[PDB]
């Protein structure tokens, strides 16, 4: 909310060095604070500070004035719309003598029933009047500047990396509350929030959100952040804004700590009742693929199947696209819920369910039930305790089912290893290695053990003959 | 059949199946073609050679219903009839002689859609008003934040150039107020992009130091009637009367005025007192960075000139003049904006600042033009407010100084009216009069 035309900073190499206020700027801070005393027009504050606009930096002077004004309390608006006061009052044209002037004031003051003179220009900021003087110290004015300036540069940020180690849990769901757009990584454990440069229409409200999350990060024992600012019209170029555990930063905005969301808490609830086939976990453990954390909102489970769900705050075409492609290495289905905002026709996706104001558990099911109707390929759970060995045909024989349906649905059991066309308990196989038959032929010795050649083949087997029975040159050997 | 040649307009150009003097084939355009302005002479060519055309060039806007409320003077009526023989060329008169009336009478005669192109925004206001009074029609505007396209339209030279292809074939008549700007390298192309056959030029200074005014015959036409100021020197207001009154400070003001002034006389002289030199002024500024008493020194100097510029006597002098001239509408100019509110609150007259809602400003201006309000205050400091309404008298109070550019605009904005104008300027006889009156600047 501080104007760009008032942002003052410097550039060396690839870093944007902000011209923060120091204690060299206290005489300045004092003289301006001294001027905001009760019963004074701030329009005439602008005339007073002209001489200070010359002796110091005009960007620093005005920026203080705007900040102090914001914390003053003024006479509230007139009971009559000031446009109509002037329309009715100025009807008598030029009136010269004070007694006729005194007549006309009384005349319309009765016609409208209020003190015309005190309110005639109440709507114009020039003709305001300070009732409660600001209570800011000349020193807290300087820290509050250095945060207003800090939040101003960030408002033109490509992205914003927040390096965090201990406060990992809190700042995330607060950002999720605030509805930001971001990618998380695990090499330094950073969060690369998308800066308000990405948004276009509601950027002023997005940047205010990011501005809120910043404030929670500065009020900590140790913190580090890096923002990317894109500067230049004819010759654009990215610069760095690095700042870590900085001192001069005090906020005079109260966020009111609403500490809950209207759509988020309505999501965890609306699903618990209207979709009972699934048993949802509140906050899945953070998945990490390719040194990057992909925090999902919640995971839902229809028995064996488990899918991740994430409801997003702010949307943009490139963000969802980049995310699902990044989550294309998640090895599990996902569903993403997006608030109805500027971005249109963004719900035309496999995971895109675009809500409007709150969570509609109804619309989730039509996809949630579609993903299991689409998984209509018969997979029947089966157990096998090997007598000596388990046969796939045997597993088919017991079940009174054709062999094929088992062959398609082959399952892996922690007990055994699957040599083709059979199973073998890993204890039975580990001992059969100690048997240690070097080479054989004619398949006569296979009958004594009575299993498949598949078991023999895995350890040390080779054959140069396709035929098995009454088949010449059958022989297996180690070499 | 094969006895019809095509002649069409296309994005500022003229296109044709058959050759004509001025055209040149384009493989890119697949026709003989040139810029749109050659439309008039090519049409007459084809017509003279008795060649049948399928003409599609001018897609006119409808010429509206008007009432000609204009009764010209002798030389003015000679001006219209001079242009009418060829319907192309530059009329030349000095300021106030009625260049607008000459044009708007031609408008009433031609009865074709007309675009009127003007250099500045102050001129859009003048032209808009005069088309309402003299033709009883509110014209469309392209410029000044306004985008309306009507049978009669006022437009800037810049918007004209920006939109030339869009509007090239829409107005048969084309007026260029202040035409000497037209030969400039940029507007040269702007002129050529319109197909308009009938084109009028108006100027008091037809001649151009660049020598580029030799482009007139190919862009608008030659000068068709000229009279110098001496050549007629009558039947129009020949100047605006300036009166520069000085008023003395208040008893209570003069006291604090000198005391602060004497506190500087002692301190500034104590260490390096050099004045009226700009380099010395920054010397005090650089010193005041660290010295607490040096900043106070510069504070008092500002406080002294402030007590001068905003002298409550200057307001008291306004009551005298407003009382003593009540024949017609008066417009008070003040550089300062908070000081303008004083004038409003005291005399119960409407104020206009740069931060005034366009809705409000419309009321305060349209009621002024109508004649519900008699006297109005204005403060054109930051957002330069063009001298929107014409009147009989204007008071300027800018004590520290008036931009002669700004000062001269008030003259020309008043000069065009048919009645003599009076311009008062109230300077306080204190620091303002002592420092501003040193250099005459005439
Ligand atoms: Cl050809
Ligand atoms: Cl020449
Ligand atoms: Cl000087």
């Amino acid at each position: 909310m501080l104007p760009w035309e008032l942002a003052r900073f410097s550039i060396v190499k690839d870093e944007v060095l902000p011209h923060f206020a120091t204690n060299e700027d206290l005489d300045l801070a004092n003289e301006i604070i001294s001027l905001f005393k009760a019963g004074k027009k701030l329009g005439e504050i602008d005339e007073e500070i002209e001489y200070l606009e010359k002796i110091y930096d005009h960007k620093l002077v005005r920026a203080f004035v705007k900040l102090l004004t914001r914390l003053c309390e003024f006479e509230l608006d007139s009971p009559i719309p000031p446009i109509q006061i002037r329309r009715e009052l100025f009807k008598y044209g030029p009136v010269l003598d004070e007694k006729e002037r005194e007549d006309i004031i009384q005349k319309v003051s009765k016609k409208l029933g209020a003190d015309i003179m005190r309110f005639v220009f109440s709507d114009l900021d020039e003709e305001k009047k300070i009732i409660k003087a600001p209570t800011i110290s000349a020193e807290d004015l300087i820290r509050w500047y250095n945060l207003s300036l800090l939040q101003t540069l960030l408002f033109k940020a490509y992205k914003l990396t927040v390096y965090v180690s201990s406060n990992w849990k809190e700042i995330i769901r607060r950002a999720k509350w605030l509805g930001l757009m971001y990618f998380a990584y695990d090499k330094p454990l950073r969060f690369e929030f998308l800066g308000p440069a990405t948004l276009v229409k509601l950027t002023e409200k997005y940047g205010r959100n990011l501005a809120v999350l910043l404030q929670f990060i500065i009020s900590s024992q140790n913190w580090k952040i890096e923002a990317e600012l894109v500067l230049g019209k004819k010759f654009k170029r990215v610069y760095k804004l690095k700042l870590a555990n900085f001192k001069e930063l005090k906020e005079l905005v109260i966020d009111e700590k609403r500490f809950d969301s209207s759509v988020e808490e309505k999501f965890y609830k609306d699903f618990t009742n209207v979709i009972k086939g699934w048993k949802i976990i509140r906050e899945p453990e953070p998945l990490v693929v390719d040194n990057r954390v992909f925090i999902p909102d919640f995971l839902v489970e229809k028995g064996n199947l488990k899918v991740y769900v994430e409801i997003v705050g702010f949307w943009t075409k490139e963000y969802i696209k980049e995310k699902l492609d990044k989550l294309k290495k998640v090895k599990y289905p996902i569903l993403i819920l997006l608030n109805e905002e500027l971005g249109k026709e963004k719900f035309n996706g496999m995971n895109v369910i675009t809500y409007k104001r709150k969570i509609d558990i109804s619309l989730v099911y039509k996809w949630l039930r579609e993903l299991e109707n689409k998984y209509l390929n018969e997979v029947k759970v089966d157990y096998t305790i090997s007598g000596d060995i388990i046969s796939l045909n045997e597993i088919a024989s017991k079940l009174s089912l054709p062999v094929e349906v088992i062959r398609k649905n082959i399952k892996i059991f922690p007990g055994y290893i699957f040599l083709k066309n059979y199973y073998v308990s890993e204890k039975f196989l580990e001992k059969l290695r100690n048997e240690n038959f070097d080479n054989k032929s004619l398949k006569e010795l296979v009958s004594a053990y009575g299993d498949y050649i598949v078991e023999v083949l895995e350890f040390l087997g080779y054959k140069l003959k396709w035929q098995g029975i009454s088949d010449a040159i059958v022989i297996k050997d180690k070499k | 059949g094969s006895h019809m040649v095509y002649l069409r307009y296309f994005k500022g150009l003229i296109l044709s199946d058959a050759y004509a003097p001025g055209l040149k084939w384009s493989d890119e355009l697949k026709a003989y073609s040139a810029l749109a302005f050659k439309y008039r002479d090519v049409r007459k060519y084809f017509l003279e050679k008795e060649i049948e055309v399928e003409e599609n060039v001018i897609d006119s806007l409808p010429f509206p219903l008007i009432k000609d409320k204009i009764e010209l003077r002798d030389y003015q009526a000679e001006a219209v009839k001079a242009w009418l023989k060829e319907k192309r060329g530059i009329i030349v008169l000095p300021t106030g002689a009625g260049k607008t009336q000459v044009a708007l009478k031609i408008v009433s005669i031609m009865k074709v859609a007309t675009l009127i192109v003007v250099p500045t925004i102050d001129l859009i206001t003048q032209w808009k008003e005069r088309i309402n009074k003299y033709l009883d029609f509110d014209p469309g505007i392209i410029g000044g934040g306004e985008d309306s396209l009507k049978g009669i339209t006022v437009i800037t030279y810049d918007s004209a150039y920006t939109r030339a292809e869009e509007l090239g074939n829409k107005f048969p008549l084309l007026i260029f107020d202040e035409v000497h700007h037209l030969p400039s390298e940029g507007y040269s192309i702007m002129a050529q992009l319109f197909a308009s056959p009938y084109r009028l030029g108006l100027t008091a200074t037809p001649e151009r130091d660049d020598g580029k005014h030799e482009l007139y015959p190919i862009l608008v036409g030659p000068i068709v009637y000229r009279k110098s100021v001496e050549e007629l020197a009558g039947k129009y207001i020949a100047k605006y009367k300036i009166k520069k009154l000085y008023v003395s400070l208040t008893n209570e003001e003069k006291k604090r005025y000198d005391g602060l002034r004497k506190k500087l006389k002692d301190f500034l002289s104590s260490r390096g007192l050099k004045l009226q030199n700009l380099d010395d002024f920054h010397r005090l500024v650089k010193l005041a960075a660290k010295d607490k008493e040096a900043r106070e020194a510069l504070l008092a100097w500002h406080e002294s000139l402030n007590i001068a510029v905003n002298s409550q006597s200057k307001i008291e002098k306004l009551r005298e003049i407003l009382q003593e001239y009540k024949n017609e509408k008066i417009i008070v100019f003040t550089r300062d904006t908070q000081m303008a509110y004083r004038i409003s609150k005291t005399f119960l007259i409407p104020v206009v600042t740069y931060k005034t809602d366009k809705d409000e400003r419309e009321e305060i201006l349209q009621k002024f033009r109508d004649g519900e309000y008699r006297v109005i205050v204005a403060s054109t400091v930051f957002d330069e407010g063009v001298d929107v309404p014409d009147a009989t008298l204007a008071i300027v109070m800018g004590g520290y100084g008036t931009k002669r550019q700004f000062l001269q605009r008030l003259g020309r904005i008043l000069r065009k009216k048919d009645k003599e104008a009076l311009l008062i300027e109230i300077v306080t006889k204190g620091t303002a009069d002592y420092r501003l009156s040193r250099r005459r600047r005439e």
